[PDB]
């Protein structure tokens, strides 16, 4: 059963049967090779994943799946804060409400409709066996429950340890197995001492159970528009993406440029960084935050350019308060934190490491 | 009461200096002046900076990462001071160097130093 | 039995325990109630000075607020807000003097108003409560001027603006009755009543001397501005009441708080803020020793409580510390609250019984002046 | 050492707070923060308003008039406090009370209290 | 013998004898000496702090400076002036920060600059003598700055402007050495050489690492300018000499203050200022007791004397005090200063048999720091 | 011998032979009836005296001499005041150096020369008897030697127990021989703690053997000019009173203006007031004070006129620390200040109190 419905969805994710022309599944975007995310090159770089027609870019770089089965479920709290959910801008309740949108999206897989899609999960006799052992016979007929089906396999696929090990030398050195490098050490406290734990912590204070590093918040951090994703994507030069404000249902202007904290896990692996890919190295992301706190002119440069940073997208509702921390992170603690953010990645990826340090 | 004795931690009084959680405080308890063991008082403005300490829980015999911030733009509380330095290194390395006023990212560039508070943030390592 | 601090630590403990989360922020005090008490510490006269705000129940520091040189504390009896005139100088003690009208939100403490008082008019003193009082309806703010002569500053809280001086012949401390009228006590024995429209002098209207040349009236009488009554001790505990009640003074039946036996044998008033006045209980309480004639501000050990009407001594409490302020919560079932510039420390009685129920130490360097609202 | 007690003047040390000028003094003895018994220390204005009181001297069993002198300008001394009130009365006669900070007259317009001289101006009477 | 408020009542007992006349008015400091010692307190971070002129020979306090927040106390080594680094904000301890840089006059004390800071660029933290310095030439002061990052502000005096930051690599502290140089500790281990103009980029060099990532140096080192000698005690009394004469260092052998005996029975050294240098003797004094490794900033009550050449222990005196931080006057025969921010006393003793000689008590609230002019 | 020295100053005092037409002795002008003050009614009232000749009149009011003797001869002190010396602007050093200036002034007694002054002194055969006991025989042949000698018997004579007897009320209750008045008292206290003691006290600190309620020294407080005085004086529109800096020999400008604290003994009887006599009333006088420390409209104005006090003679050098106290002497105070001044009135002009 919880075997089962996990297995259907190892299925399906490889599936490319689940495109409109076959040429693409869960894992051609979401590549376990590469801790599930786009090792693909597009008109973007890898900044942004390239559908099922072989030509629409999309407009958003492709996260991770490691670790978000951990995400609690799109809601906002008692200190109005919205968090959880799923996509950079929590337009996805949870991963099942997720799963069938890549599935209809004219950018992505480009199934027409469900119909299709049942159409696609009737012809293979594995399918017909599997999902009718576990949702009931004539499954496969009704394209509602064929595709709400699909999207369940495909959610309890994405809750298997193997999507969340915690087997990285974090969790290792967690246990007592090991110990951190000196370096590492350092990194590991300017991280819990500076302004990184107010966001990418899953509590405010004690400890969490299985820390993922995000609090599932959403903050405008002030990035530019990566101009060569938005080009390929062709949303236009005057689109704003709103971030969450883009959620149906959220109306709240002061929401307009927030994006879900990304979970740090595997980050040292699934560059390029931020929600449009705009950053190539890990390195880069982590300089981004001086400038809020640096008085040299380096500080608003970005490294990969050499030019400014560039206007935020959206200049409003800025993370002031925790981005304006007074103090600057020298070279030191910036080495310091890509060492730390470095022992975040699961065992299976650690020989990727080498090709990026 | 030895000044100079071993710091005996204890968990069942946060305004003593030897409650457990504040190992490496430096300053003024803030529960004594209308703020809370991690809470600030009224007026005050919380730091987002810290410094950290691990420090050792006898209830349960784990030690965690403190990290210790400060409530600012008040004169000193005067209520409740206290100075511990488990594990306290000197100023260059400020991650665990309890003089420095903390009160970087307070509201309103608050850095005057009214006093402290001890939330965990981890479990020692 | 068990104290603040380690009830703390289990609510601490459990919440670890419980995996329990919570954000780091800023607590807002609990809503102004009778219970409330503010200690003001003028600190021996030091350049900045502390306010602290005290939940008398628990015992327990709820806030605090910082003052400059000789701050005068008002609280508005209906709890809606603080203030104080206070006074700063661009370089600790030395410098240009800005002496100004701060108005604090009674929870989150933050100040609501800063209304700067022209040309460094205030009076610098020993902190006596009533020389800087709050109308009636908190709308104006009077504060008293020495220097050149007698005078009394209004301060619009409402427009958030100073309005202009007010003169008055030699007379001292400012008891509100009205938005536009106070009285103050004259050099001659008189009191004054001063009743100021917008412009002009006000218009001045002596009462008779109540008083002689020698006797000596404390600087710290006992004023509810609710209750009209002006309770007002001699060195000799000789009290004054006035009821300012109608709009005009009529004099009450001066009455005595020590015996004439105490009297002989050395029983005298003695301290700060000597007496205090329960409104709803019409109670007078007043802190006196075994004293010379001339050790008159020095602590006293023991607080003799008289009803207002007759003048019979109602209860004796040995305080059991040396005490120099005492004032009152004005609920029914009242606390007695007795500080101790020594100790730093308020002593917070049944005011009933005398018994110590609570204190809260570490108020300072020199605590001297209790302030409370009267909310009923 | 008894604080009700009648004040007790000696001639022997004007640092002690029993001193014989210091009858009527309401603050910090000048002479134990660089100034001396009758002059103020350095940085701190002199008033020239007074109060004045009648101090016997246990010495030649005279009664002298001191008026007390603030030194203005510095922060209260923190050293030698000392509050005696002989013949002090209210605010209402302010020339013989002692809560007010006599600084009038000091240069620059300096008001804040640092510390009280006690310089006699005549024979009492 | 007789105290020296016995000699003044003594003299004045006399000046009134014989009728003699004197005009009160404001005194004058005595001449800066050798013996003149400076103590700061910065009153457990409270907003306002005083620094307390004392001679050491009769222990009398000849002054007073006020400051505002945490300042840092710089003494000429001539005795010409005193200035600081001090820290005010518009209300007490809220509003405009306004740092800023006073230089006084030594015997009228009068500031004789004000120096605005701009940009409040003032590092905040419990007193370090050398996070604020003065060149040996007098006419600069250099300050450090932890925020954003590691820098270095330069105070004309002699202009009486603020002149530039300079960035800095990691490193911490400020030790002079020439009108343009300093040096620093750097977080690898090594010192940093700074040297600045009125623009560019200061050049900077590192020294070799001279200690171990697990070799903890402490922050009140004691340096001697006019010697170059900078000296830098580890948490077990291990201490590092380096020598600045030259202006490069040059790293001396390391001398154990404590035996291997007493450091196995727990002797360690703690307080503030633990160590103090005598140039004219090359001692090094330093504060020891027993106590467990973390208990470092806590009082010491024995002070070891020894060569600073040899390592060789000269004397090992019990304080009889709880003692935080030493010095010593720099001329012949010189006086141990032992304070203790408990007492809030200077014990003055004489270094040589380490006796008690005089003490000089409410020295304010938390008084941590002894500043002594080297004037030889 | 110091008695007939004073005996002889006594008939020179009541002399007017020592006049250009012996119309006028010192006691003319200083009515020993009158606390040796002028009683007489001149162009300008009483603020300035007429000479010999019938219509000079000098430019200031003519002092008591009452405790002159008292004042210290004219002296630089350590602290860099001058102190001491006689008349307003103590441009004598001493007595014995003023005696002999009215006798030659024009505007007052005129005598042409000491040469005159002797003759009329030779023809006095009291005088001639008198002089050659204390100062030898031929004394008043020489001019010189004549009228040096009478100087110093007018000295002698104003150094007696007559002109400085100390035996006002004051001088009473500082022996413990009666009390003040409750109102005495006050204006006593308020004398000692307000600025006033801050000149009119022999001494800073201390008690005073012999309080003649002056410490002597030279101050501007500000003074505008009497102008019917000064019209009078026919000293000119133009004309400015420097006060000290008139000395000989004083060249420091910070001078100009300054006036010899006068002693207050006496100042109940001794009207108008300042050294101009601007002011009729003692009420007055001690208003004008006020003119630094009241804000009030009532404190700018010179009661006596109904109009503002008028811009000081000399603008400059104005005791300013003294006077600008902070503090405002209200009514109760004025009239506690009248009381306490007039408890310094000698035993013998306590008649000439209304
Ligand atoms: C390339 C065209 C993709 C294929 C095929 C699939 N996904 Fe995807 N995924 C893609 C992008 C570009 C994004 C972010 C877009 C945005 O609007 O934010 C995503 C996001 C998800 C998420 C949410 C993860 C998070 O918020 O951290 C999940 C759970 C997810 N993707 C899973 C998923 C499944 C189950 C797929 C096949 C049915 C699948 N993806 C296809 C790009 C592409
Ligand atoms: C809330 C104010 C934050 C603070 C403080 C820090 N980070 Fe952050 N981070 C945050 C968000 C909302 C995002 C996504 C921003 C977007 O719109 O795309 C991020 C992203 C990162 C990344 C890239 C992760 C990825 O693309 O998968 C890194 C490497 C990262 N953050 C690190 C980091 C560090 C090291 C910080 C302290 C210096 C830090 N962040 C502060 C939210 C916030
Ligand atoms: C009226 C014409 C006078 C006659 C005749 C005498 N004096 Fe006089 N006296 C007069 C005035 C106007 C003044 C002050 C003038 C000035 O320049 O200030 C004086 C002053 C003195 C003083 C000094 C008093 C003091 O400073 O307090 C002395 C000692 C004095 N006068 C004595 C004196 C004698 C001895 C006379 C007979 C020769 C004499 N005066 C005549 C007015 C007149
Ligand atoms: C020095 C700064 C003084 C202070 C303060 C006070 N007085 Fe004074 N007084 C002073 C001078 C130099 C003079 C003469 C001024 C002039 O130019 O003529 C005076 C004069 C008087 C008088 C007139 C007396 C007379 O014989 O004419 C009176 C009554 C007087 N002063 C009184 C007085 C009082 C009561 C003061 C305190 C309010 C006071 N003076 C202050 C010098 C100074
Ligand atoms: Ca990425
Ligand atoms: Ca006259
Ligand atoms: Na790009
Ligand atoms: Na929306
Ligand atoms: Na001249």
């Amino acid at each position: 059963a919880d075997d089962a419905l996990a297995a259907l969805g190892a299925q399906l994710f490889v599936d490319p049967a689940l495109s409109r022309n076959a040429t693409q599944s869960c894992a051609t975007c979401h590549d376990p090779a590469r801790a599930f995310t786009d090792p693909r090159e597009g008109k973007a770089g890898l900044a942004v994943s390239v559908g099922d027609d072989g030509q629409s870019h999309g407009d958003r770089n492709t996260p991770t799946l490691g670790y978000a089965a951990l995400v609690p479920a799109f809601h906002r709290d008692a200190n109005g804060k919205y968090k959880g959910g799923q996509f950079w801008d929590g337009r996805a309740d949870d991963l099942k409400q997720q799963a069938g949108q890549p599935m209809l999206n004219p950018v992505e897989m480009a199934m027409p409709d469900r119909a299709a899609v049942a159409a696609r999960l009737r012809d293979d006799p594995a399918y017909r066996t599997g999902f009718e052992a576990l949702f009931g016979k004539g499954v496969l007929d009704d394209p509602e429950r064929a595709f709400d089906a699909a999207a369940e396999a495909l959610a309890a696929y994405q809750a298997t340890g193997e999507f969340s090990p915690f087997d990285s030398k974090y969790d290792r050195v967690m246990r007592g197995e090991e110990k951190f490098t000196p370096l590492e050490e350092f990194g590991y406290t300017v991280f819990i001492t500076w302004n990184c734990r107010l966001c990418h912590m899953q509590r405010k204070q004690g400890v969490a159970e299985r820390e993922t590093f995000t609090n599932f918040e959403y903050h405008n951090i002030g990035l530019p528009v990566n101009e060569t994703a938005r080009e390929a994507s062709g949303l236009g030069a005057d689109h704003v993406d709103h971030g969450l404000l883009a959620r149906p249902g959220i109306e709240d202007p002061a929401q307009s440029g927030r994006f879900k904290v990304p979970s740090l896990r595997n980050v040292a692996v699934t560059g390029p960084y931020m929600h449009n890919g705009v950053f190539t190295d890990l390195r880069t992301a982590i300089l981004f935050y001086n400038k809020y706190t640096s008085r040299r002119p380096e500080a608003k440069i970005n490294p990969e350019t050499g030019a400014p940073w560039g206007e935020p997208e959206v200049a409003r509702n800025l993370s002031l308060a925790e981005l304006q921390s007074g103090l600057m992170l020298d070279d030191g603690r910036v080495d310091a934190l890509v060492a730390f953010l470095e022992t975040l990645t699961d065992r299976r990826y650690e020989p990727l490491l080498e090709e990026s340090r | 009461t030895d000044p100079r004795a071993k710091w005996v931690p204890q968990d069942n009084d946060i305004q003593a200096c030897d409650y457990w959680r504040h190992c490496s405080i430096d300053g003024n308890i803030c529960d004594c002046s209308g703020g809370s063991l991690t809470n600030c008082p009224p007026g005050t403005k919380l730091a987002t900076a810290s410094w950290v300490a691990s420090c050792y829980n006898p209830t349960d015999g784990q030690s965690y990462l403190i990290a210790y911030r400060d409530c600012c733009g008040y004169n000193v509380s005067g209520r409740c001071p206290c100075l511990n330095t488990e594990g306290e290194l000197p100023v260059y390395r400020p991650e665990f160097a309890n003089d420095i006023i903390w009160c970087f990212g307070a509201e309103d560039d608050a850095m005057t130093y009214h006093c402290t508070i001890s939330p965990i943030v981890g479990k020692a390592s | 039995q068990e104290t603040q601090g380690q009830a703390a630590a289990r609510a601490a403990a459990a919440d670890l325990a419980a995996g329990q989360d919570d954000e780091p922020r800023i607590l807002e005090a609990p809503a102004p109630d009778a219970r409330r008490v503010y200690v003001n510490d003028p600190a021996h006269f030091a350049a900045v000075t502390q306010q602290f705000v005290i939940d008398g129940e628990a015992g327990r520091v709820i806030g605090m607020i910082d003052g400059g040189f000789l701050p005068n504390p008002v609280v508005a009896d209906d709890g809606s807000f603080i203030a104080h005139a206070s006074t700063v100088f661009s370089r600790i003690a030395r410098g240009e003097r800005t002496d100004y009208v701060e108005v604090f939100d009674p929870v989150t403490l933050l100040p609501t108003a800063d209304i700067e008082l022209p040309d460094a008019p205030r009076f610098l003193v020993g902190t006596y409560p009533w020389m800087t009082s709050l109308t009636p309806d908190g709308k104006t703010l009077l504060f008293y001027q020495f220097s050149p002569a007698p005078a009394v500053g209004v301060v619009d809280l409402e427009g958030k603006a100073f309005k202009r001086m007010l003169d008055v012949p030699d007379c001292y401390h400012i008891f509100p009755t009205a938005p536009d009228t106070f009285f103050m006590h004259c050099r001659d024995g008189s009191l004054a009543k001063v009743a100021f429209g917008t412009e002009g002098t006000p218009e001045i209207t002596h009462t008779e001397v109540f008083h002689p040349e020698d006797e000596f009236l404390i600087n710290h009488p006992a004023y509810s501005q609710k209750a009209g009554r002006l309770v007002w001790p001699t060195y000799t505990g000789k009290i004054h009441q006035i009821d300012l009640s109608s709009g005009d003074a009529k004099f009450l039946p001066a009455v005595e708080a020590l015996t004439e036996a105490e009297r002989a044998d050395g029983w005298r008033p003695g301290g700060w803020q000597q007496v205090a006045y329960h409104r709803a209980l019409d109670r007078i309480y007043l802190l006196v020793d075994q004293r010379d004639e001339w050790r008159h501000k020095t602590a006293s050990r023991f607080v003799v409580v008289l009803d207002a009407k007759t003048g019979e001594r109602l209860a004796k409490f040995e305080m059991g510390h040396e005490i120099d302020s005492i004032n009152v919560s004005q609920d029914e079932k009242p606390l007695l609250y007795a500080l101790s510039t020594g100790d730093k420390t308020l002593y917070i009685h049944d005011a009933e019984s005398g018994e110590e129920l609570r204190s809260v130490n570490q108020l300072g360097h020199g605590p001297q002046v209790i302030t409370t609202a009267d909310m009923g």
